[PDB]
């Protein structure tokens, strides 16, 4: 269940908000495009006062669209329901051992007219061909998924469709806007028109392996694996004409297919020895990977029957399109590991790999990564020993490098696509390279061209990350107090990113580049206390606490200039934090005409507008004004896991949280302003009802205007709030039926349980609302509540 | 296991090393053309019509002032931020057009003229297309980067400057391309989408005339009016050139903005919007998707201004009411009116684009804003609702060609130059205004019936071929442009050229604000608003190589 | 000088469920087998196809529908059936003599 | 378990219990036109040009006499078998056309005239198309089954017979539809694919003209010429009717065979081939795929005969050479000639379909047969090679329309029915014949320069409006038809209407065997070969209901 959401205007308040905007700007509130007729006036004070509102039953002078007060969120929202079962059975003789598993998951989405289901089967096994010499084995997993997905941000589109629109029109049609109401389509209708768009997904993945042990402590083994998936679906365009939302009469079908095929192969030999106070592992091996995916599609318009039984490409009359391409890459890797220990006190481990990627030239295809780690089990030192309460104590220290080549498969290439323009867009932007050169107006095949999608980078290399760990593992009092403390320093080199190109470079100026280095470092702490009191209560606590500072080190000037890492192009980021932002700083709002003169010449500064401090200290605002206003790094993050058992009852919790965190978001632009958007008369948050006005001051929230003359939607601190929180991830209470009688029915474990997920969050007062760890969203995560059982045998 | 990583090749594309290949050259060339139909957005058409709501011709329209904020801010000259997306967009988009011309020229420069004999002729179209961008970029921004070394490697583009060239060198670099296209284009193009030698002359002209009105100080104010520049405009509007192409005026004014008459003698050069051409929904003119009227469901932008409407009034003798046109709203029963009104502005009680079954009204059906932006429809880009040339994609659009240079604009540029040269042939330059004015007097095919049906009084008369003061032939010339080119996005850009930007807008702001409350707090800042700011994000990425405009 | 590419695709999905009870008897000389049960089958299959013309590079690596420039066709439909079956069986003899 | 078997339903299909619905009605209609563009075959085109090689106008062409065997057997009238696959093919194809008209008509009848007032006008179009197929069947088979009860269930079709009606009763059933179309079609069709009133009238007349040349006997010979029939041919060829439609002769003869002039004022009714239209490659006129000349690679069928080339010769007064034309082959430098020849035959040394960049010659590029079948090229269905309207499918095709009724047919049919009426109206028919002849005399747009470049003497003159004998005016009418409709495949059907089939074709067989050695053992059989055999497969499947034709048992 969705348990909260951004509240939006009532159809009652939608008019209050407009009247207030109109009269704040000094034009007649009664000349609105949606009218909404008001009898207002003035108090003996000069100010305007709203006395009452009237809307005339239908939204037009024709009576096709009745007035409603729609809860567009409650309208496209269900209680979601999930059911799942899983049965699994294993058989272990010695000779070999097999396994088998069936299960099913089904999910009525929390969005209406949406669903999802999955069937799994797993079948694993091995065989001992020669009693301690040749094992052979296989793993296999088979999945089938079917879903109707919710459309691209509909909840977002439900929150800004005014409640004055109805769900159904006056015949019984799908309701929708009329006149000057915003060009937003009915979302409940969107969902219906979508309900038959269902994909079907099959995935096979597993491996076979041989393990051969030629003598004592040396064995070699190759495995081979594939992972094939396949998605097919048909999407239906049906014709709609709800209010001013027309399609005019478009029917189409698209039947699309996708195909992903990954295979992999390794071979690994290991030798290990054991000579009294001497232990060693050495391992050597290689592994190939290869993915080839690929997709295509068939499109046909115009169908004499509007049902998914008829809408197949064969039955289409109108025009048609065909789409599809494919891509792939291959990785190759060679590696070794060293393991050595003296007695059981001082341990050493070295690793070395050379990895190569399809994604690069060959000047930089391969790249070698080394690692060395070593510990010291101190409690095995005989001088220690006497303590005896101190159960264990190691002192670890690691240093290693690791690569990243997770970038586009065609990174290095200047890509030219023939894009003829066969494909949907919005408000233009075909970018289509096909033109009626002859001036014939068409009726035929136009001459086509090529077009650049990307510039190459034939000197692009791996992103190497250098990392250095040191920690202390401890266990105390008969292993009742266990934990760790470590510290990391991660330093990344030649960071891989896709870089939007400068403006005058024009079409497809983006390329994949390496742009410098970044620093990340901090501490971790783990502490568990597991005991059991006199009155028979097992308890096991295990919390965690962390902290880290991030620092951008070097950057190409162009890259630091264009604010991608990135100080908004007004200040470089080198020396600060990945994701730090420079902006204007809002010091409340002007509460009378005096504060406006008693403050720097600010372009659109009026009474009730937002007052931005001057940091020039030159008595004007301009654009140099700003400084750093946002920092993503938290003061520290923490987590604590609680297990309890008492009298067959079985209770577990998990708390996570973060404290001291800046958070920047756009949701206020829809909740504090009537005009901080690019489209007129969309529905707005519930809070701008308490904006500043003559009749209502000392409000933080600026007044209500029909246009953003003060540039309120500039990068400011208005949009940075406090994202401190403490989330209760999961709680789960269980009853386990006593084995003495769960065995009476040929069982062993028989337990029922109840559980919740995201039950509650604990948030700062300074936060506008919804989810602190998802500030960008107008709605929270959905709350799960589960009943279930386990059975044992 | 080094073969292994090299086996997979890119799929469904051409790699950069092979684009330079000869057989793809004409591909590049056509692709450079296409982007003029496919590179634009409803919020940034290559007609610049959005940045003409600055002038006295038109309003923004829409649901209201909030519907499309950043453009209401341009309509009143207030609120325009150097960070606004609609300005960063139009900058980038136009420069994207230049990529394609530059890529094509990179191939063309290498072709061997033995086998590819049209080598120079194609180079021209591309250089002709490259100018079409820089030209619009100049009018919008003035301080523009000059992109013309098509052999620039991409990383050298971070070192470019929009002050490498003095303002007049920039106009010059724009002209140099059209200069090349004149010297190398053929006299006739069988494929109407290609420019002819006539058009490159007429664009070489329009360039030298924007250059003539010098702004050689640090600000956007006139610093004289160059004669050597004006003298070139005369050279390349020579009617002996136009005749080699068959280019002239059409029998009737309405034949330019109509599909049945695409590509006649006045379509000197046009973007060739086509349909039923195998693209997703047609290569329609999607950019004007907001300018369609509210009867199609949306959206009612690009509403003609009353001050444009009233400037189609005429006196009894048949001439403009130069000094009294705006004092009284046009009243159909009594005033005399220029026919050209009924091809520019669809007004209530009259038919919408010649279909007498759709009568424009004052209701939710025709004004999306219940009046706040008026009840006038643009007509020149819209088409017959019942046309077999009009589809609905995201918004509505049609196959109606966009004419970048009409021939009426080849004559009036020639009359303006002769009037500002003042050298005895000012009497010649009135007989050019007569050619345009006389044509409009008879453009009453399709609207002859309006006299008896709606009570209209057409009177438009050519001026007497006598002696006129210079500053008076500059009054008659500014007016012919006003009633010839309404809603055709030329208006404001003229004013700035004339250097009376500040005066005419503010005075139009005042007289118009009693009629349209959005204009009530407007105000143009002299030597700041004649151009758009260079977009913040473009300055910022140069790492200090780009210069701002004066006043920002 | 025609160039084209068809991207075909077929799917065939059958599923089958049954239930079978079997009792069998053996009283010295006599021997029995009675079985009873039912079985449902369903097949749904389908296929679709994207055709495109004119390709500036005549190699399978270039010739995907996306890279095409001439005109396009789209093809496809589906079919399916189901069977239900009920059934019983008798078996009997005196000790491998008469059956 | 019953819900389980009802759950799957057909995919991408209307079931034949929703087809009668009103929203599909115009769908059935357009469907019924298309099969005229789509239901034919290179070896069975709905122009019937394959079965016009039997006349004196053309040859088969091809590699040789082995290429298209069953058609060389029709050319020489020796070897036709009641079981040849092509005769069966056309019988079934034309009856397929009648399927879509009768299915359209079934659904049209149940429409409410108040909810759908185009109801009668579409029944009209559908009945007009039904008669179009029936007419061509009669021309080809004579003893045909009349399938015009569109409310017949399908098993009622096993009891149908081709002798249910007498020959004159058959033709009246064909007439009876055309007769309906006239009374209910509108006078102008803004959608040029549908026939106007004038078209149905034209077609009503043509049918009564074949109906008037009676074969009331057991055999194929004439048994009289009915005046009541001929009085209907005059009636519906009235220029008052025609003028209501805006129909008439074109300025130049070549306009009727050029893509640039589709649906002009002579295209009284036509089949609307089209390109760039969503179909896989068509809707082209695929049926003429064999007739494209060797220069395109294939296949060189439908060649004009010398007996046709020479029939365009003229005397010094510009009249035809009725008694002496075929003696000496046409010599370009000496003899006068009808301009109509250079829009009908494309000859060696001359521009192929007006494109001077392709001069026909006598070589492997122009004759697939190394001269066996001659070096002439039919031009009325090919086009300029450089045409944007010509695509390569299986075979080569254009979107050049197919004119079923040209208007010159309206005039020459009217003249014939005046001359045979001999009610003293023969001078009005000579005025008709002149309209057609005067037009052609002047039809020299696109070949004007042929006088000084190739040496061509144009001379065509109208006849002087004096008194003429019936038997003479019937000669002047046949010759105008001969030159005016060359290679357009009404030829052989004219000779069978006139009952001259045996005498003319045998005479041609003799005169032409010295020029095309495939004609050397040819022999037409009187009272057998004027028509084709009812196909054996079709007789045999009727289980006794179909009678064969005379002379085939
Ligand atoms: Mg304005
Ligand atoms: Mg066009
Ligand atoms: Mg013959
Ligand atoms: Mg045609």
């Amino acid at each position: 269940m969705y348990q909260s959401k951004m509240n939006v205007l009532n159809t009652e308040q939608y008019g209050r908000a407009m009247w207030q905007a109109y009269v704040n700007d000094g034009e007649n509130p009664n000349g609105n495009a949606l009218g909404y007729a008001y009898n207002w006036g003035y108090n003996a004070d000069g100010n305007p006062v709203l006395y009452g509102m009237t809307l005339s039953k239908y939204l037009d002078s024709k009576n096709t669209m009745p007035v409603a007060d729609t809860d567009w969120f409650d309208e496209i929202t269900r209680t979601g329901v999930i059911q799942q079962y899983n049965l699994s059975v294993s058989n272990g003789s010695e000779k070999g051992s097999s396994f088998f598993s069936l299960g099913y998951y089904k999910n009525l989405g929390v969005i209406k007219d949406t669903d999802f289901d999955r069937f799994s089967a797993r079948m694993n096994s091995d065989y001992k061909l020669i009693d301690d010499i040749l094992t052979i084995g296989q793993h296999f997993t088979l999945n089938r998924t079917s879903e109707v997905q919710a459309p691209g941000g509909i909840i977002e589109t439900a929150l800004d469709i005014p409640s004055a629109i109805p769900v159904y029109a006056s015949d019984g049609s799908w309701g929708g806007p009329v006149g000057g109401w915003p060009d937003r389509r009915n979302p409940r209708a969107v969902l219906e028109y979508n309900k038959d768009n269902r994909y079907t997904y099959w995935r096979m993945f597993g491996d076979a392996y041989v393990n051969l042990t030629p003598f004592k402590g040396f064995n070699l083994r190759s495995t081979f694996g594939l992972d094939y998936a396949n998605k097919q679906a048909r999407y239906f365009t049906y014709p709609y004409q709800e209010g001013t939302q027309t399609n005019n009469g478009k029917s189409a079908v698209e039947a699309k297919q996708e195909h992903w095929t990954k295979w992999m192969w390794n071979a690994i030999a290991t030798y290990q020895l054991e000579v009294g106070k001497h232990r060693g592992d050495v391992m050597i091996g290689m592994e190939l990977n290869r993915e080839d995916d690929s997709h295509f599609s068939g499109y046909k318009e115009d169908f004499s029957i509007l049902t998914p039984d008829y809408m197949w490409p064969d039955a289409g009359s109108g025009t048609a399109q065909a789409y599809g391409a494919g891509e792939g890459y291959s990785l190759v890797s060679f590696f070794g590991k060293m393991n050595y220990s003296y007695a059981d006190r001082y341990l050493l481990s070295l690793t070395l790999r050379r990895d190569g990627s399809s994604r690069f030239g060959k000047n930089h295809r391969y790249a070698t990564f080394p690692s060395v780690s070593l510990g010291w089990r101190i409690t095995q030192e005989n001088f220690m020993k006497e303590l005896t309460w101190l159960d264990d104590l190691k002192l670890r220290a690691s240093w290693g490098q690791t690569g990243n080549q997770e970038i586009s498969n065609l990174a290095r290439y200047t890509i030219y696509a023939p894009n003829y323009g066969t494909t949907d867009s919005f408000g233009g932007q075909s970018y289509g390279t096909a033109y009626d050169i002859t001036g014939s107006n068409g009726g035929g095949v136009l001459p086509s061209g090529f077009k650049r999608n990307q510039i190459g980078n034939d000197n692009i290399k791996w992103e190497t990350t250098t990392q250095t760990n040191v920690g202390i593992d401890f266990s105390l009092f008969k292993q009742s107090l266990y934990g760790s403390l470590e510290y990391y320093y991660k330093k990344a080199t030649d960071i891989l990113t896709e870089m939007a190109g400068v403006g005058v470079l024009g079409e497809g100026g983006s390329r994949w580049i390496n742009s410098g280095a970044m620093k990340n470092q901090g501490f971790e702490f783990n502490l568990g206390y597991r005991n059991k009191t006199a009155f028979g209560l097992t308890y096991d606590l295990n919390g965690n606490i962390s902290t880290y500072r991030n620092e951008i080190l070097e950057l190409p000037e162009t890259v630091a200039a264009n604010g991608k890492f990135g100080g908004n192009g007004v200040k470089s980021v080198v020396g600060h934090t990945y994701g730090a932002q420079v902006g204007y700083i809002a010091d409340g709002i002007f509460k009378s005409q005096d504060e406006v003169d008693n403050h720097a010449t600010q372009e659109g500064a009026a009474v009730g507008r937002i007052r931005y401090r001057d940091i020039d200290h030159n008595g004007v605002i301009d654009e140099r004004d700003q400084n750093w206003i946002y920092d993503p790094t938290p003061s520290f993050s923490y987590g604590l896991n609680i297990y309890l058992e008492y009298k067959n009852f079985d209770l577990t919790m998990f708390w996570q949280g973060v404290q001291g965190v800046d958070i920047i978001s756009d949701v206020k632009k829809k909740s504090d302003f009537w005009s901080a958007s690019n489209v007129g008369f969309l529905n707005k948050g519930t809070r701008l009802l308490n904006a500043w006005s003559p009749t209502n001051p000392n409000s933080d929230i600026p007044a209500l205007t029909r246009s953003d003359t003060n540039n309120e939607q500039r990068v400011s601190t208005y949009f940075v709030e406090n994202g401190s929180f403490l989330k209760l991830r999961n709680i789960q209470l269980g009853y386990t039926v006593p084995a003495v009688i769960s065995k009476k029915m040929r069982m062993d474990r028989l337990r029922f349980y109840c559980s919740a997920q995201n039950l509650l969050t604990i948030k700062s007062k300074n936060f506008t609302g919804e989810d602190p760890e998802n500030p960008n969203f107008s709605y929270p995560i959905p709350v799960n509540i589960t009943f279930g059982l386990n059975i044992g045998f | 296991c080094d073969d292994f990583l090299d086996r997979q090749v890119p799929q469904g594309i051409v790699t950069g090393d092979q684009i330079a290949s000869p057989e793809y050259v004409d591909n590049l060339v056509i692709s450079a053309y296409a982007i003029w139909a496919t590179g634009d957005d409803i919020n940034s058409s290559f007609s610049l019509w959005n940045y003409d709501v600055r002038s006295d011709d038109c309003y923004k329209g829409g649901s209201g002032t909030e519907d499309g904020g950043v453009f209401n801010a341009l309509e009143i000259s207030k609120g325009i931020n150097t960070t606004d997306w609609n300005i960063n967009d139009i900058w980038k988009r136009l420069y994207q057009c230049i990529t394609r011309a530059n890529t094509a020229l990179q191939s063309l420069d290498q072709m061997d003229e033995k086998t590819y004999p049209l080598k120079n002729q194609r180079i021209a179209e591309m250089r002709f297309l490259r100018g079409h961008a820089h030209f619009m970029l100049k009018q919008l921004f003035k301080k523009i980067v000059i992109v013309n070394d098509e052999n620039m490697e991409p990383d050298a583009y971070n070192e470019l400057s929009n002050t490498t060239y003095t303002n007049d060198e920039q106009w010059q670099k724009i002209a140099d391309d059209f200069q090349f296209a004149y010297d190398n284009l053929p006299e006739v193009q069988i494929e109407k989408g290609r420019p002819a030698q006539a058009a490159a002359a007429a664009y070489l002209a329009k360039t030298y005339l924007y250059k003539a009105y010098r702004q050689d100080g640090a600000d956007n104010a006139l610093t004289g009016i160059n004669e050597e520049d004006l003298k070139q405009v005369v050279k390349y509007t020579d009617p002996l050139i136009m005749a080699k192409g068959g280019y002239g005026l059409e029998t009737d004014y309405s034949m330019n903005f109509l599909p049945q008459y695409e590509n006649g003698a006045e379509s000197v050069w046009a973007i060739q919007y086509s349909i039923n051409d195998g693209t997703y929904n047609g290569n329609l003119n999607w950019g004007m998707g907001l300018t369609t009227p509210q009867i199609l469901g949306c959206c009612d932008f690009h509403k003609p201004s009353q001050n444009l409407v009233n400037a189609f009034k005429t006196d009894s003798q048949g001439k403009p009411l130069f000094s009294t046109y705006d004092n009284e709203n046009y009243e159909v029963a009594t005033d005399n009116v220029d026919p050209r009104l009924f091809h520019t502005v669809g007004m209530p009680g009259f038919p919408y684009k010649y279909n007498e079954g759709y009568i424009i009204q004052k209701n939710d059906d025709w004004s999306r804003s219940k009046g706040l932006y008026g009840y006038y429809v643009s007509l020149k880009e819209n088409v017959d609702p019942d046309c077999d040339c009009l589809k609905k994609g995201s918004y509505w659009a049609s196959s109606l060609n966009h004419i970048v240079i009409r021939y009426a604009d080849v004559l009036l540029m020639r009359a303006e130059a002769l009037i500002q040269l003042n050298d005895g042939r000012i009497t010649d330059a009135i007989s050019l205004i007569n050619e345009v004015r006389s044509r409009a007097a008879g453009s009453t095919m399709l609207i002859f019936n309006y006299k008896e049906d709606y009570g209209v009084n057409f009177k438009v008369t050519p001026y007497d071929l006598k002696a006129y003061a210079q500053d008076e032939a500059m009054k008659m010339l500014k007016w012919e442009r006003r009633v010839e080119f309404g809603m055709e996005s030329s208006r404001f850009f003229d004013l700035v050229r004339w250097g009376e930007a500040k005066d005419v807008i503010n005075a139009y702001y005042v007289t118009e604000a009693s009629r349209c409350s959005i204009y009530k707090n407007a105000g143009f800042t002299e030597n700041k608003n004649e151009y758009l700011p260079v977009p913040f994000e473009q300055i910022s990425a140069s790492n200090g190589n780009y210069t701002q405009n004066f006043g920002w």
